């Protein structure tokens, strides 16, 4: 039973602009095995309307899925992704940035 | 279109 | 240019309770156009893309078919390789399987494979010449042996260079509009300072198809690795890709840096560089 952590990258579907209706992104890859908790999370609690992508992997046989949710980026919201897998000692937080 | 060999390891 | 028709399969087997979860997935190129997921209320191949919804009642039938007959095998599969690896009903394992073909610009065959992997470790794989297998293990060499008395390679080797390139030749035109269009990266350059004398520049490729691209940063004309960062490419969601690649420089010498996008949907390489 081979083990390998997730890389995460949390992201808009369009650049960012506070007031405008987006897609929150937490892409997640690279993995093994495949059970993974996402969360999205805004000002540090979960988003109940998320979706996911149907799990695919690549040439390496890691695994890759996409989480999303619509928001509006706004001056105080705070949005973030929470990964837990059985690699991490803990669940990793990965907050959003617009430039990234 | 799928295969249709299903053959076991 | 080129183009593929792809399908991908993991079951999980449920050592608590019941029977392993199947997801399977079609492609064609970067574009996901069938799935299958054991979890689902359908019990159904579902359509992913409005191309396929074409496609009669026969076609759902068959297709519904053949993937819970895939999925059946991986179940079956999930027991055999416990049994080979003397591992315990305890725990969960995993089975992925890949199979599809390429066509080239005539949309001929190019080539096929025929993969699969179990925890995540190649299994057992069939070679470029479509005749032979690679068994990466002694449990795999029992496979092989098992298979080459079977005509298994034959079965396969015919449906990759028949059967799956006809039909990817049939979906290609039949979604002409979105699969034969390139979309070419929207591309900008973003700054962010660091400090008060160096500066992140960072160069976006957005909304581009198919997936394959490179972004390369240059410094006075020759390639830079040295302070760059760049992303995997990752999906925007609304089918297309998004990638990016930053160089972390002193503040004043932005003008110095280009960054290089290379995309099939580009008759020729873009340059960006930063402009105040
Ligand atoms: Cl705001
Ligand atoms: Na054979
Ligand atoms: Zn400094």
């Amino acid at each position: 039973m081979i083990q390998r952590t997730p890389k995460i990258q949390v992201y808009s579907r369009h650049p960012a602009e506070n007031g405008k209706s987006n897609f929150l992104n937490c892409y997640v890859s690279g993995f093994h095995p495949s059970d993974i908790e996402v969360d999205l999370l805004k000002n540090g609690e979960r988003i109940e309307k998320v979706e996911h992508s149907d799990l695919s992997f690549s040439k390496d046989w890691s695994f890759y899925l996409l989480y999303y949710t619509e928001f509006t980026p706004t001056e105080k919201d705070e949005y973030a992704c929470r990964v837990n897998h059985v690699t991490l000692s803990q669940p990793k937080i990965v907050k959003w940035d617009r430039d990234m | 279109r799928l295969n249709e060999v299903a053959n076991n390891l | 240019g080129s183009h593929s028709m792809r399908y991908f399969f993991t079951s999980v087997s449920r050592p608590g309770r019941g029977e392993p979860r199947f997801i399977a997935v079609g492609y064609v190129d970067d574009t996901q156009f069938v799935r299958f997921d054991s979890d689902a209320a359908s019990q159904r191949m579902e359509p992913r893309a409005p191309w396929i919804e074409q496609e009669g009642p026969e076609y759902w039938d068959g297709e519904t078919r053949k993937v819970k007959a895939h999925s059946q095998t991986h179940r079956v599969d999930l027991g055999t390789l416990r049994g080979y690896y003397n591992q315990s009903e305890a725990g969960s394992h995993t089975v992925q399987r890949m199979y599809g073909c390429d066509v080239g610009s005539d949309w001929r065959f190019l080539r096929g494979y025929h993969q699969y992997a179990y925890d995540g470790k190649d299994y057992i794989a069939l070679k470029e010449d479509l005749r032979s297998w690679t068994a990466a293990d002694m449990a795999a060499q029992t496979t092989k042996h098992k298979w080459e008395a079977a005509h298994v390679a034959e079965q396969l080797r015919a449906y990759l260079e028949g059967t799956c390139v006809e039909w990817l030749r049939r979906y290609l035109e039949n979604g002409k509009e979105t699969l034969q269009r390139t979309d070419a990266p929207k591309t900008h350059m973003t700054h962010h300072a660091v400090s008060d004398h160096e500066a992140t520049l960072r160069c976006w490729a957005l909304s581009f198809y198919p997936a394959e691209i490179t972004l390369t940063w240059q410094r006075d004309g020759e390639d830079q690795t040295q302070d760059t960062e760049l992303v995997e490419t990752r999906p925007a969601g609304d089918g297309t890709f998004q990638k990016w690649a930053a160089v972390v420089v002193p503040s004043g010498q932005e003008q110095r840096y280009t960054c290089h996008v290379q995309h099939e949907g580009l008759p020729k390489p873009l340059t960006l560089r930063w402009e105040p």
